[PDB]
């Protein structure tokens, strides 16, 4: 990513956030880049069908924490 | 020689209003969305607040002149 | 005030520390408030959810020894 | 987050300076419209013609309460009725109850319990403000380009 | 040809199509568009026209012509472009398809213009010069809508006596008198002082300097200081016991004070130290005339040719007491040396720069009263009020002009028509029934503009006086005439 | 002439009486219907209102112009 040019600036977000993976734990940095996209996606068709994006990201917190939990 | 009269400006200024309206329409409130603005600075900034949205952004309409003021 | 700017998770973690920021500088009399008596530092390193309040002053560059204590609870400052 | 900072202190600052507070959550907004339409109907002190741009400032004032709940999905017509309702049971009565938009439920809620408080000095300069720099804007009638 | 006749109408209503909701109390915000990206949204009518950049020359006369206006009075200038602009546009028919001579409207102007100024005399109402509560509600045309609204009672005061102090009737036939003869520009000039307050504000009567005492130890009350004025400093003479020479020339009278117009070296300082006179440098060039005319010593160059003639007499006090955290000088005395120095204080300076512009704006307002000893009905009412005598005086004209002069009266009804627009209402509704309340009304019936309803101006009260509306229609037509003595334009060096 | 017949109205129930109000084309103002003559069928008035309530109506229920047959 250090050596790719980046021209649309939504993209250096999940390359500001693959460099927080590298710096403090140093391994994960494929994980963190996959899934960061694949929650674009399966996000799309809510969008799309009509749920505020605020919710949705309302979901993800709610989500994360039962996550947290489980591990 | 009519004393025939034009608007020419207040639908304009309305219109370039609600343009600028739109921008920081969905920023209010805590349910709010947060947009991004980067002029020329590669330096990626996100904020609601109304007032750096518009010293961020250099605007040639002069509706949104008084309002940046 | 809190919720407006971010996503309603860090506003739990800001409560406690913008509240007592205020309360702490300013005395209770007519007095007047001055925000320039608060000091604002910018780090990069850390996570914004671990942020805390400092009460006191903060400095960049500190003395580096190794034999240096950890902690030194009560000492005077010349 | 060192604008959610800065914001929060000076917040914080006009309330121990002022001791005056104004609850948010649209209860100032929708307490204002409701008030200035009832106002001029029953005293007619202004004017016939005057009475018509009137109704545009209170219709104008609703756009925050429909503007919080558009951003979340809800119908910003269902919860303006749900309000009005509130109030028109708060009328009959002589004591005093605040009704305000609750974001999260979707239906009204105590402003007091809730705990969304705005400062005085701050909406208090925001409707004078508003109006003027709203004003100088239809004084217009021709754009004048000179200078060069 | 015929060309460069309608570019200069069309270049006249273009500069007058900007101001066209410029006129009254009531006039809107207009926004200018730089090259730069600024913005100009002051309702001013005078100071939008200096940034307007135009392209036809005849638009440049009208800035011109506006620009003297300007500096005479204060208001008005929107009025007269309004009302030449719209002469033009009932005279444009008449120029071009009727084929009539561009001096015969320029001499149907002249006439008209006479029988103008009369009908004006005969609308005028006699006014009190000496009343200082009918000069309240005059002056405060160019008060209220203002920072000074608040102290208008007391910027009156300090209006009044500046104009009553240096007006002089001296009325005779022999040879020719002005009125009260007002001099506003040296006499009345003023001078800020920081600090203080706007109520305390008084008007001094002579020339105050803001030079403090140049030695350390010197006595601060001098009972009777008489002023010594000179151009050649105190300091050794070189050519393009000397400088103790130059002060025993001086101490010859034995003066208490000395004025220098110059810097004074430290050696001067100690010679006139056992003379018992203070010493005062840093004055400047042109208020060494006003100087001597409320003191009386000659003004000399050479030190040696010092006049013993001058006197010290009328000088109220010497007290050096500070204002404002700086030490004064108080020539004051309770006599009238044909002049006066208006003292303005107040909170900060940006108060007293506002103050500045708006007592002088108040004293040409007033002095406008003051010349002319009439008022005018304000509000379109003398505008509409001649524009019916205009009808009258056509039938008796009979001749080829009778075309070009009932088109001044169109033009006259322009202005009231002008505030009917600003107000909202039917412009034809309100001009119909508003002509005919002249007639059997006295020119007693106005247009309100707070309301908008047609109403007398006797109970309200509003009035400008005469010189105002007179150089407003005779400018009018001068600015007119000279766009239709222009036939053709040409380019090049 | 909106504000003159409201103002009016307003002041003819407070007064317990009934008086019909209606617009004066060549005046301006007011003017009582009864006496000045003016008068519409009932049958007129009755499949105006109906007729052009559900014409209207059914104009904001299309969901979408569709082009066939061509």
């Amino acid at each position: 990513l250090r050596e790719l040019d980046i021209v649309h600036p939504a993209v250096k977000v999940l390359v500001m956030a693959t460099e927080q993976q590298k710096i403090d734990m140093g391994d994960g940095t494929n994980l963190v880049m996959i899934l960061a996209g694949e929650l674009l996606n399966v996000s799309e068709k809510l969008i799309s069908m009509g749920l505020s994006a605020v919710e949705i990201i309302q979901g993800y917190n709610m989500a994360r924490k039962f996550t947290l939990k489980e591990l | 020689a009519e004393s025939l009269r034009r608007d020419a400006a207040l639908k304009v200024n309305v219109t370039s209003a609600e343009g600028l309206q739109s921008v920081l329409e969905t920023n209010l409130g805590p349910k709010g969305t947060l947009k991004m603005l980067v002029d020329g600075a590669g330096n990626i900034k996100l904020t609601k607040d109304g007032k750096v949205l518009l010293t961020e952004m250099q605007i040639q309409s002069p509706t949104a002149v008084l309002i940046a003021r | 005030s809190l919720l407006t700017k971010v996503d309603a998770d860090l506003t739990e973690v800001l409560t406690p520390i913008v509240t007592d920021a205020v309360l702490s500088v300013y005395d209770a009399q007519a007095d007047n408030l001055d925000l320039h008596m608060v000091e604002i530092m910018q780090m990069q390193h850390l996570s914004p959810k671990d942020t805390t309040f400092i009460k006191g002053l903060v400095l960049d560059h500190g003395g580096r020894h190794p034999d240096m204590p950890t902690r030194v609870k009560n000492a005077y400052v010349l | 987050t060192k604008d959610a900072v800065r914001d929060g202190l000076r917040a914080v600052a006009n309330v121990l300076k002022d001791k005056n507070i104004i609850p948010g959550a649209g209860a100032f907004y929708i307490a204002l419209s409701r008030y200035l339409r009832s106002a001029n109907m029953n005293k007619l002190g202004a004017k016939g013609k005057t009475k018509t741009g009137i109704e545009a400032f209170a219709e104008a004032l609703l756009v925050i309460p429909k503007t919080l709940v558009k951003n979340s999905g809800f119908d910003p017509l269902d919860v303006l009725a749900m309000v009005e309702d509130e109030l028109d049971d708060a009328q009959d009565s002589d004591e005093t109850r605040y009704v305000g938009v609750d974001l999260n439920i979707g239906d009204s809620c105590d402003p007091t319990i809730e705990g969304i408080w705005d400062s005085y000095r701050v909406l208090r300069n925001a409707i004078t403000g508003a109006t003027g720099i709203a004003s100088n804007l239809l004084l217009c009638d021709e754009l004048l380009r000179a200078g060069r | 040809g015929r060309q460069a006749q309608i570019s200069n109408i069309t270049a006249a209503k273009a500069v007058a199509d900007v101001i066209r909701t410029c006129l009254g109390p009531k006039a809107m915000l207009k926004m200018l568009l730089d090259p730069m990206g600024g913005l100009v949204l002051t309702n001013d009518g005078h100071a939008i026209l200096r940034e307007i950049d135009v392209a036809h020359p005849a638009a440049k006369s009208m800035l011109e012509l506006s620009r003297t206006q300007d500096e005479e009075v204060g208001d008005g200038t929107t009025t007269v472009i309004i009302l030449a602009g719209e002469i033009l546009a009932q005279c444009a028919p008449y120029l071009i398809e009727k084929n009539i001579h561009p001096v015969i409207i320029i001499q149907a102007l002249k006439k008209a213009l006479t029988d103008a100024l009369e009908v004006i005399k005969q609308v005028s109402k006699p006014v009190d010069v000496e009343n200082d509560a009918a000069m309240k509600k005059l002056i405060q045309a160019s008060i209220g809508t203002k920072y000074v609204i608040h102290w208008s009672e007391k910027m009156c005061e300090l209006a009044l006596d500046a104009v009553k102090t240096v007006r002089k009737d001296l009325g005779q036939t022999v040879e020719g008198e002005p009125n009260f003869e007002i001099d506003i520009k040296r006499y009345v000039r003023v001078e800020k002082i920081p600090g203080g307050d706007v109520l305390d504000s008084r008007v001094l009567k002579g020339v105050l300097l803001n030079k403090d005492v140049v030695h350390p130890k010197m006595s601060r009350h001098i009972e009777n200081p008489r002023v010594v004025l000179l151009d050649c400093p105190l300091e050794y003479k070189k050519g393009e016991e000397q400088v103790q020479l130059m002060c025993e020339q001086i101490l010859a009278v034995r003066p208490t004070l000395v004025i220098t117009e110059k810097g004074v070296s430290d050696l001067a300082q100690h010679y006139l130290l056992k003379g018992g006179c203070s010493v005062l440098r840093r004055v400047k060039k042109s208020d060494n005339n006003r100087i001597a005319r409320v003191t009386g010593a000659t003004i000399v160059n050479r030190v040696e040719d010092l006049k013993e003639s001058d006197v010290g007499t009328n000088c109220g006090l010497f007290k050096v007491e500070m204002i404002g955290d700086e030490y004064f000088s108080f020539l004051d005395n309770c006599k009238e040396p044909k002049a006066c120095t208006i003292m303005l204080r107040g909170g900060s300076k940006d108060i007293l720069n506002e103050i500045d512009r708006n007592l002088q704006d108040a004293m040409a307002v007033a002095r406008n009263v003051m010349l002319s000893p009439s008022l005018s009905p304000g509000g379109g009412a003398t505008e509409m009020a001649v524009s019916v005598k205009l009808a009258e005086k056509a039938k008796q004209l009979e001749g080829i002009q009778q075309w070009p002069y009932q088109a001044v009266a169109d033009a006259m009804e322009c202005i009231p028509r002008t505030l009917i627009q600003n107000a909202g209402g039917d412009p034809i509704r309100l001009l119909s029934q508003l002509r005919a309340k002249h007639a059997q009304g006295n020119f007693t019936t106005g247009i309100d503009g707070d309301k908008g309803k047609i109403v007398d101006m006797v109970s309200y009260g509003i009035w400008e006086p005469e010189v105002i509306k007179q150089q407003s229609v005779k400018t009018a037509i001068e600015s007119a005439c000279l766009l239709l003595r222009v036939d053709d334009i040409v380019s090049g060096v």
